[PDB]
RNA sequence: AGUAGUAACAAG
RNA sequence: GAUGAGGCUAUU
RNA sequence: AUCUAUAAUAGCCUCUC
């Protein structure tokens, strides 16, 4: 008979016009089990191997075992290497700069402006950090309020003064302290019989010594990256402290400033912008082929870009970058690369021992990976640990100098390739070598007069990438001549095509609220609509498939429907008892409007004027009690602006301590807001106690309340006297 | 409420934590206790949210009367928990039917913005929907219409203002212009009972701007930006016509961009004057005519004033400057692009104009008169009026003059690019940067004595009339009518022309509103890309004609409307040799019976222009020809090109991405002919590659080459012949 | 620096580039073809073209799962009251005796008059929901100094060879059928005239679309997801009978409920996204398992009975399954409508285009022709070694059977695949238009393609079909070889 | 058993 | 147990 | 001529085997 075969689409259709065909979205993303462990000791050897060749040495501050392949010898094969040469380094920079004559001093002078004008807040806009205090991950903002705290326990109070810079100061000379003094979480456990083991944190003094502190500021906690798509195996990500984020900003901000003006960088812009970018700079580019000759372009990613780069290589480039600042600013930039120099790699929740015959489970944490026989260990595991050994630290983590663990500095990689990029010719060769970059992507454009001239210069560029300590993959990139190539997962093929795969995801119910939802997924068809090449009929026959996903989400099925439910009885008294039908929203049963056109108008907005007045009374109520109040203050949203209480309880613990101090600080920042009526809306300044602010305002508000006869003698009186004892 | 928060404060107070917190917390310090969360915040929200609407109550009630107004259960199902009182979805739909009516005088005002879009897309009209390439660029447009806009700063100072005046502080002058606008909105808000965060985002989105990066095509205005999912695709475009009022400024910058068009278009044309005027008749600016829209508009540019001789109006020699009203008084400008030494050493290129003019100068209420020439500020006029205004206008005369005292005077940064890459107008680029730091510019300008005549008195940078003032400015105390000619050139009475077809700018722009001609060739307005497409698609329509008569007629196959259109996106300067060298490999495709048809096609519309041979009286040799905008827009003589390909194996053409099949109208001997006898005039394969004669010959190693000799030829890479003429 | 660098730098630092050929694309995954690893086995969660729905006519009213279950084995009373199993098939490790006296548990509760489909903790559906499995969690110590704790060596999937289902299920699943599942809702009435094309559109996709056999399978796994997802959460320590079901439409406009089968849940305390619960299902077919063997390893199959279609009669089996499923598989089997999403779209744009090229729409001339444009067709497959053409809306049937397919097998090999396999059809685009690809490591991308051809079997069919397109690709470029010389 | 896949769940 | 950066989106 | 300016939270997409 005749059989199907999906490929033969192909033979009709290009490649890069059917290539949402080629992403398999529609399925379930790839999800880690268990421990990590395994492929953060994984990430350690590989990253030591790649530069085993260079100058080993004995840490003096924290006694581990430092590998610095920087100026080691060159590679003599093809295998990925980190031995990065500085003099190539320092060239390429001073190439980039007499191109960009001003652009270091300029992003220099950008960047001392806004770390002059940081807070130390903005600490807080990161997700799990790692809080050395009790030596886990917990949110940025409370990692941070608990090493503000530490630090007030250890006099140190530069964060009172509100910048950045005392706080990274206060961090330095923290380094310095020969003994510290914090509050960490001690759990209490009971039987509770079923028996089962209850959980009681609490908080505690305790005391750490100079090296055990240093090292915890290195340290960077290791976990397991999940729904990563396009990859057969798990990897493994890593976060780093309240320390290191607190320098790793300036950098940051000093390397987008470096890279926003060059015109090979593919970061920071994105989107549409980026779209533009790149075509331009391809358009650009075919203009420029010499006539008569072949322009050539390389779809390349560089291989082990994160076990390659060395923080010694970003210690030189931001000591050049910043050659002409102030001392105090360019020891405030070399800060974060000498934190990567020494970094410490916390190696997970460690492995699981079994009995298979016994029916028994057991984890061996970090620390006791060597309590047990190599023996007992599987094959995979005892290689690893073997490796392991000589980069192992007692306390149950790993010496990784070398490398950067997971993508703390993209925009100075981002520099650094282009810098490489930047070079166009080595030795007068009849060859002209640009393209664009984007941390380990690249696309590579070599004008030259025959194809046997093109792959010379690629080669050059691999050598002159393999003396920065970027390693090309050979395996993963490709060439062809100019007018198709990919970049950063964007398709060129005479122009950028659209890729709806990778949309889908987005297509779903988010996951806030029926109003915020409904909103939600009308805004990502409509940008689909603009952006992703999505077609009319698909965009209603998306319509239909969110408001079918909707209804069942929210179990708000149609009123006149038959489904059975809690929540449907409801709907069908409502349905009955109401006359203007159309006004009903799709969440309380009525019918769904939305088309084309009106997309972009909110659901109530669209409804407003066919919803009868009671129904309308009901539904935008001001008092509702389903949406927060102030405090009795009116909320205009709906009833379905509703939240759900994200009660984080996990099984067998009882935070009858922690929860207290949430409220408690809850309690303080919810008086302070009564007081206060703008600090929600714009960020309260003073370096002044909170305690002292309120009095004074709640002083003000009572003389002026008398004054305009607001209060009277009694309740006046009675005010003063409680701000007196205050 | 001054006691109770009092009281509640000492009740706090009593407690040792909140003691201890609240003195040792600064006020800097509030804003990370106020983000102080003990357990890290779920993942995945769409399956939590699918999990959690199975749960029996996971949503938080607001304890108070309006809560206890639900009862616990209604007819079999418990809407709440019998700690922190919970209900069910359930709770929420009995709410919404049999819950208490409350007013909705709230929703209605916080939510004006959204009932304003909604009544901008209830009173539009929808046009036809044509099918077609439409080409779209991207560009930062604003996503929605905003009748005050002011920036981030500005807009949060005023909402500072507007709902927290106490605690406010510093009162910046830049809030000074929305003085009065705070007093109105505190005149609305006086009896408020909506949360003020609320107020203030509401106050947000009615002043605060969002403008994003999203591919447009001929309408960028945020009224049409709002529909722009609806208004076109990559193939079609939907006509649409918002409703509400529009803009006098967007409604200048549309006619602007429609008369360039019709007049680029029209000047390749034989009597352009008549098909100008047969398009501007037919042209609609958004919902108006063009004609209408020139007579209401109050200026407009060069073009604009030629369409308006064309129509029999009057012309308006006027010109914005951003903030600056010039109109001509004598004198003709003409504009060329030269590298210019800014003062912060980096080198521009700008459009620096020659020649003497003569302009009455408006800005705000100052007026004046300027005399400029080349690269030089020669003299400007002023009359005393308010001295903001006035220091403006001098500013402003002194960057427009480009002037190389102006030109020395930056200091500082400058960005004549945006992040992507894209170009911005140096000159309003520099008007901007000098509008906020003058203090440079006049002390760069220098300064001379103040006139002492009787009416002359000069002023000093110290904002105020003095004995020393800049060179130029010195303070004083006190229609035309054309015709058009053929080629679309304005000629006085005299016979001097002021205008002509090559003043126009050659910029593409974006209109701001959607620009339509309501004739059958309005595909022939259309961008390059647009036009290539539209032109390659009628020659595949006709082929089976086009080829007959070209193996029974000679030359006039080449003329055609489709070719005309096709000849407005090829320069000038090489539309005659490119005619040329086409009909050239034509005639010799024909002649010597060796024919291609992929070839022919896409050698076809270059043959309109008349030839222009060499002086030899060969035609000229080209290995692609280029058509106008981007560099990406070429049409490669031997190989493929991004604008056209063609696939032998599959006899597929792709012309702007877009794949049509040539099965049929294609004879299968033509895949055994050889590419070299169709890509150079005068020039036929004669056989194979020979080593002897050496590497392959260039152009111009082409063009000097005698008849009868033979030259190695490289149509693309694997594949060398030689050829002969 | 840098120039001297280079100097010194050894000539075997090189990126070593190879101009590519036609001839160096070799088959990827040779070992799919060697006859000693055994073929893949069928592993999807449910019966695609091996279900058989029992057909209840409905009066449109949803009564409940219980109930709709209750009257569909009401009307086949023969196949609910078959008390004696004749085995036919029987999976390695699966106890026969259990899995029978769970089915007759799950038809007796479904029948029951009483108004729950709770399952008694027994001992046999405590054998099939795998009950005190888990192991004992020991003290680090204890564990340390027992000698007999080891790590457990890890699984790896196991190498599989093509299989012929796979083939058959790709030709089957996009055939049109003459039921309708898709239950899309309403939109707003169209206003622009680029809604009403975009209506017009809507009804030749969705016609096409809606009545084949795919769409039937993907409406299945929805409902069956959602209503696994919504009995997981709610009874989280309950044994529940939860019926496979869909609501199919005749093209006559009459609605019937479809019963496919019975699924037992078990424990349900899933804290974590990848914690399992156990499902076993029990699914009726008409596909006797003795015709492929190796396609159901995995299955306990009963022949239950048998049912008239035509002048003959066919069999009824139970195919019995111990499976398993966690939170994130049920949420992206909830939502797997969006495969529609995908096939249209790219159809879509093809039409798109088509009216670009010819100045209107092109929905009824693409899919049916008109006048002056003959309908589009595109190569859909082969037949006897030849290549053979087929409709637009086969191709946009194929697509979406394409995107459904992602969804049922869809793991981390198939994404592994899918990258590498994209990367090698970028070099082969690039062959056919005569770009002159490069390479610098075509063995390693081949090793990278081949590292994901495990045990998928939609991984393994893509290969194969992978090979043939090559194939068919090679043949026709050789035309392609004599141009011009 | 099964899911699944370099490590986990199969309740705590 | 679920990180860094960029872009877009919704809400306060 | 949008170059400037831009508080916080959450989501989606992209970027060691
Ligand atoms: O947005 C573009 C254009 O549409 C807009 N513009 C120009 N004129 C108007 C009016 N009248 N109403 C609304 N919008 C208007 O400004 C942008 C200009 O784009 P572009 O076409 O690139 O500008 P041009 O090529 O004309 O050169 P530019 O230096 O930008 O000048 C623009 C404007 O200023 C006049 N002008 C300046 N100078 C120094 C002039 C000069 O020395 N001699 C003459 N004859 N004109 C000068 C231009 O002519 C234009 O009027
Ligand atoms: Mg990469
Ligand atoms: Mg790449």
């Amino acid at each position: 008979g005749m059989n199907i075969n999906p490929y033969f689409l192909f033979i009709d259709v290009p490649i890069q016009a059917a290539i949402s065909t080629t992403f398999p979205y529609t399925g379930v993303p790839p999800y880690s089990h268990g421990t990590g462990t395994g492929y953060t000791i994984d990430t350690v050897i590989r990253t030591h191997e790649y530069s085993n060749k260079g100058k080993q040495y004995i840490s003096d501050v924290t006694g581990c075992t430092m590998v610095d392949p920087t100026n080691g010898p060159l590679p003599e094969d093809n295998e990925p290497s980190a031995y990065a040469q500085l003099d190539c380094v320092l060239e390429a920079l001073d190439r980039m700069d007499e191109e960009h004559p001003g652009l270091f001093q300029a992003a220099s002078q950008n960047a001392m402006e806004t770390l002059m004008v940081t807070t130390v807040d903005k600490l807080t806009q990161g997700r799990q950090t790692f809080d050395w205090t009790v030596c886990r991950n917990q949110p940025a903002a409370t990692a941070l309020n608990t090493t503000i705290t530490s630090f007030r326990l250890n006099d140190l109070n530069g964060a009172d003064k509100g910048g950045l810079i005392p706080f990274c100061q206060d961090i330095i000379d923290s380094l310095d302290r020969p003994e510290m003094t914090f509050f960490s979480v001690k759990n209490i456990k009971k039987k509770l019989p079923a028996f089962l083991i209850k959980r009681i944190p609490m908080k505690v003094k305790d005391k750490i010594t100079k090296v055990e502190y240093i090292k915890r500021a290195l340290s960077l906690n290791t976990m397991t990256k999940d729904a990563e798509r396009g990859k057969l195996k798990r990897r493994a990500i890593a976060t780093a402290g309240i320390q290191i984020r607190g320098f790793v900003l300036v950098v940051e901000n000093l390397a987008k400033n470096i890279c926003e003006n060059l015109e090979q960088s593919g970061l920071p812009v994105g989107g549409n912008e980026k779209k533009a970018k790149l075509s331009n700079a391809v358009a650009k580019m075919l203009s420029n082929c010499p006539p008569g000759g072949i322009s050539m372009t390389v779809t390349g990613d560089n291989t082990k870009w994160n076990e390659c780069l060395n923080p010694r290589i970003f210690l030189a480039m931001t000591e050049r970058i910043t050659r002409d600042s102030p001392i105090w600013f360019r020891d405030f930039c070399s800060i974060a690369p000498v934190l990567f120099s020494n970094k410490i790699a916390r190696l997970g929740k460690g492995f699981m021992i079994t009995s298979k015959t016994k029916r028994l489970k057991a984890q061996i944490p970090c620390p006791d990976l060597f309590s047990i026989p190599l023996e007992r260990y599987n094959e995979e595991t005892r290689a690893k640990l073997k490796k392991l050994k000589p980069f192992f630290n007692e306390e149950g983590t790993a010496s990784l100098s070398p490398g950067m663990m997971m993508g703390m500095f993209n925009m100075l990689s981002t520099v650094l390739g282009v810098a490489a990029l930047g070079i166009k010719n080595i030795g007068n060769k009849e060859y002209l070598w640009d393209g664009l970059q984007s941390s380990d992507d690249f696309a590579l454009f070599v004008n030259a007069k025959d194809e046997e001239t093109c792959m010379e210069g690629i080669n050059d560029f691999y050598r002159t990438c393999k003396l920065l300590g970027i390693n090309m993959s050979k395996k993963k990139s490709y060439c062809n001549e100019t007018g198709m190539f990919e970049f950063t997962s964007m398709f060129y093929r005479d122009g950028f095509v659209s890729n709806f795969a990778m949309e889908l995801p987005s297509f779903g119910v988010a996951g806030v609220n029926e109003s915020a939802d409904m909103a939600i997924g009308m805004t990502i068809i409509k940008n689909n609509m603009i952006n992703n090449g999505m077609g009319p009929a698909t965009a209603q026959t998306a319509i239909q498939l969110f408001i079918a996903d909707y209804r069942y989400t929210y179990k708000c099925h149609r009123g006149d429907s038959k489904v059975e439910g809690k929540r449907m009885k409801i709907i069908k008294e409502l349905w009955e008892n109401t006359k203007g039908r159309d006004g009903l929203l799709v969440a309380d049963g009525g019918p769904n409007i939305y088309n084309l056109r009106n997309l972009h108008i909110p659901e109530i907005v669209l409804k407003y004027n066919l919803m009868d007045p009671e129904y309308k009374g009901r539904l935008l109520h001001p008092q509702n009690p389903f949406v927060g109040h102030l405090s009795d203050y009116d909320a205009v949203s709906g009833t379905h602006s509703w939240r759900t209480k994200r009660n984080r309880s996990i099984l067998n613990t009882d935070q009858r301590n922690m929860i207290l101090e949430e409220q408690c600080y809850a309690k303080c920042c919810n008086l302070f807001e009564a007081c206060f009526n703008s600090a929600s809306y714009r960020k309260p300044v003073g370096q002044h106690s909170m305690l002292e602010a309120m009095a004074h305002r709640l002083r003000m508000d009572a003389r002026l309340d008398y004054e305009s006869g607001r209060m009277s003698k009694d309740d006046f009186e009675k005010a003063m006297a409680h701000l007196g004892e205050i | 409420m001054t006691l109770a928060k009092i009281e509640l404060l000492k009740q706090l107070l009593r407690d040792n934590e909140a003691k201890t917190v609240l003195k040792q917390t600064t006020v800097d310090q509030y804003n990370i206790i106020r983000k102080f969360n003990t357990s890290r915040i779920e993942k995945n929200p769409s399956l939590r949210m699918k999990w959690a609407m199975c749960s029996n109550f996971p949503l938080a009630l607001t304890k108070g009367d309006m809560a206890n107004r639900i009862p616990l259960e209604y007819k079999g199902i418990q809407l709440k928990t019998n700690k922190g009182q919970m209900c069910s979805i359930a709770a929420v739909t009995w709410w919404n039917t049999y819950g208490p009516i409350g007013d909705t005088e709230g929703f209605e005002r916080v939510y004006e913005s959204f009932f304003l879009r909604k009544m901008r897309l209830d009173n539009a009209t929808w046009g036809r929907i044509t099918f077609g390439p439409v080409e779209r660029v991207r560009k930062r447009v604003l996503l929605n219409p905003l009748t005050k806009e002011m920036p981030p700063d500005e807009a949060s100072n005023v909402i500072m203002e507007i709902l927290f005046p106490k605690e406010a502080g510093i009162p910046r002058e830049s809030t000074w212009i929305h003085r009065e606008l705070i007093k109105e909105k505190r005149e609305k808000l006086k009896g408020t009972m909506i949360t003020p965060i609320v107020l203030a985002y509401m106050l947000e989105r009615e002043l605060v701007a969002r403008r994003r990066f999203l591919p447009v095509a001929g309408a960028t205005s945020a009224e049409f930006i709002e529909m722009l999912h609806c208004l076109q695709g990559e193939n079609w475009r939907q006509i649409y016509h918002p409703g509400g009022n529009k803009l006098t400024e967007s409604r200048s910058q549309s006619m602007i961009v429609a008369c360039r068009k019709i007049i680029r278009r029209s000047i390749v044309a034989s009597n352009p004057l008549e098909l100008a005027v047969e398009i501007a008749n037919k042209t609609v600016i958004d919902t108006e005519p063009l004609k209408s829209c020139l007579a209401a508009i109050d200026g407009g540019d060069v073009a604009c004033d030629i369409i308006r001789a064309a129509l029999g109006l009057k012309i308006r020699q006027r010109q914005r400057f951003g903030r600056l009203e010039l109109k001509r008084i004598s004198g003709r400008g003409f504009k060329n692009d030269e590298e210019i030494l800014i003062g912060n050493g980096t080198i521009q290129k700008i459009g620096i104009w020659d020649g003497e003019e003569e302009f009455h100068v408006r800005c705000g209420e100052c007026r004046g008169i300027l005399k400029k020439s080349k690269m030089k500020l020669e003299k400007l006029l002023i009359n005393s009026a308010k001295k903001e205004d006035m220091r403006d206008l001098i500013i402003l005369c002194m960057v427009f003059s480009q002037d190389t005292r102006m030109f020395q005077g930056v200091r500082g940064e400058i960005n004549f690019l945006n992040r992507a890459g894209q170009l911005l107008s140096p000159m309003y680029q520099l008007q901007r940067y000098f509008l906020n730091r003058s203090n440079d510019l006049f002390d760069q300008w220098g300064y001379e004595e103040s006139p002492k005549a009787s009416e002359l008195h000069g002023i000093n940078e110290s904002m105020n009339a003095s004995d020393y003032t800049l060179k130029g400015v010195v303070v004083t105390r006190n229609t035309e009518k054309v015709s058009i000619t053929k080629n679309l050139s304005l000629i006085k009475r005299t016979g001097e022309v002021i205008m002509g077809a090559n003043d126009v700018s050659e910029l593409e722009s974006q209109a701001q509103l959607m620009i339509t001609y309501d004739t059958p060739k309005m595909w022939e307005m259309g961008t390059t890309k647009e036009l290539v497409q539209n032109t390659y698609q009628w020659v595949l329509k006709n082929l089976v004609t086009l080829k007959a008569q070209f193996l029974l007629g000679k030359e006039d196959m080449f003329q055609w409307d489709a070719f005309e259109a096709f000849e407005s996106i090829i320069p000038q300067k090489m539309a005659g040799q490119y005619s040329g060298f086409a009909r050239a490999v034509l005639k010799q495709m024909r002649d010597q019976e060796v024919m291609k048809t992929d070839q022919f096609i896409k050698l076809l519309p270059f043959c309109f222009s008349p030839p222009k041979l060499r002086s030899n009286g060969e035609p000229y040799q080209f290995l692609k020809l280029v058509l106008k905008g981007g560099g990406e827009n070429f049409i490669e003589v031997r190989k493929g090109s991004p604008l056209f390909s063609y696939n032998p194996q599959t006899e597929v053409l792709t012309i702007c991405g877009r794949m049509m099949s040539l099965k049929g109208k294609i004879e299968d001997e033509e895949r055994n002919r050889s590419m070299g006898n169709a890509v150079l005039a005068g020039f036929l394969v004669s056989g194979k590659y020979d080593p002897d004669l050496g590497d392959f010959k260039t152009i111009e190693e082409l063009e000097k080459l005698k008849p009868g000799e033979k030259a190695n030829i490289l149509l693309y890479q694997g594949k060398p012949v030689k050829v002969v003429k | 620096a840098i120039e001297r660098n280079l100097a010194r730098m050894s000539p075997l630092v090189s990126v070593t580039p190879k101009k590519l050929t036609w001839e160096d694309l070799r088959p990827i995954g040779p070992h799919i073809y060697n006859h000693e690893l055994p073929e893949v086995p069928y592993n999807a969660f449910l019966l695609m073209s091996d279900e058989l729905g029992l057909a209840n006519m409905t009066e449109g009213k949803s009564k409940k799962p219980k109930t709709l279950a209750k009257e569909c084995l009401e009307k086949y009373s023969t196949l609910r009251d078959q008390t004696d199993p004749i085995l036919i098939m029987k999976s390695e490790k699966a106890n026969e005796n259990f899995l029978w006296k769970l089915w007759r548990d799950c038809v007796n509760t479904i029948s029951n008059e009483e108004m729950s489909n709770e399952l008694q903790k027994t001992n046999y559906a405590k054998w099939a929901t795998g009950d005190g499995l888990t192991y004992q969690k020991i003290m680090k110590e204890v564990a340390i100094d027992d000698e007999t704790m080891c790590q457990e060596e890890p699984k790896i999937p196991n190498k599989c060879r093509v299989a012929a289902w796979v083939q058959t299920e790709m030709n089957l699943l996009s055939t049109l059928t003459s039921k309708r599942a898709l239950d899309l809702p309403e939109i707003g009435p169209d206003v622009a005239p680029v809604e009403h094309v975009g209506s017009e559109r809507r009804k030749y996709f969705v016609n096409e679309i809606n009545y084949c056999k795919a769409s039937t399978v993907m409406m299945k796994y929805v409902l069956f997801h959602t209503s696994l997802l919504n009995e997981s959460n709610a009874s989280m320590g309950k044994y529940k009978v939860i019926p496979i079901t869909n609501r199919v439409v005749n093209e006559k406009g009459e609605s019937f409920d479809m019963l496919y089968g019975l699924a037992v849940k078990g424990q349900s305390h899933l804290r974590g996204d990848t914690d399992v619960v156990t499902v076993v299902t029990f699914e009726f077919s008409s596909t006797d398992p003795r015709v492929d063997s190796g396609k159901w390893p995995k299955y306990t199959v009963f022949r239950i009975g048998s049912l008239f279609v035509s002048g003959r009669e066919k069999s009824v089996y139970l195919y019995c399954r111990v499976n398993g499923t966690n939170k994130i598989q049920m949420k992206w089997g909830m939502e797997a409508r969006r495969c529609l999403l995908q096939s249209m779209q790219q159809m879509e744009a093809i039409v798109e285009q088509e009216s670009s090229i010819q100045g209107y729409d092109m929905t009824k001339a693409c899919f049916k022709g008109d006048r002056v444009n003959s309908p589009k067709t595109f190569s859909i497959g082969t037949q006897e070694g030849k290549l053979v053409k087929g409709s637009f809306g086969k191709a946009l049937r194929v697509i979406f059977t394409k995107c459904l397919m992602h969804y049922v097998f869809g793991n981390a090999q198939l994404e592994g695949f899918s990258a590498e396999s994209r990367r090698l059809l970028l070099l082969i685009q690039a062959l056919k238009d005569r770009k002159g690809p490069w390479v610098f490591d075509l063995e390693g991308m081949y090793s990278g393609i081949e590292e994901c051809i495990s045990n998928n079997p939609w991984v393994i069919q893509s290969a194969y079909w992978f090979n043939e397109w090559l194939g068919f690709e090679k043949e026709g470029s050789k035309v392609l070889e004599s141009v011009d010389e």
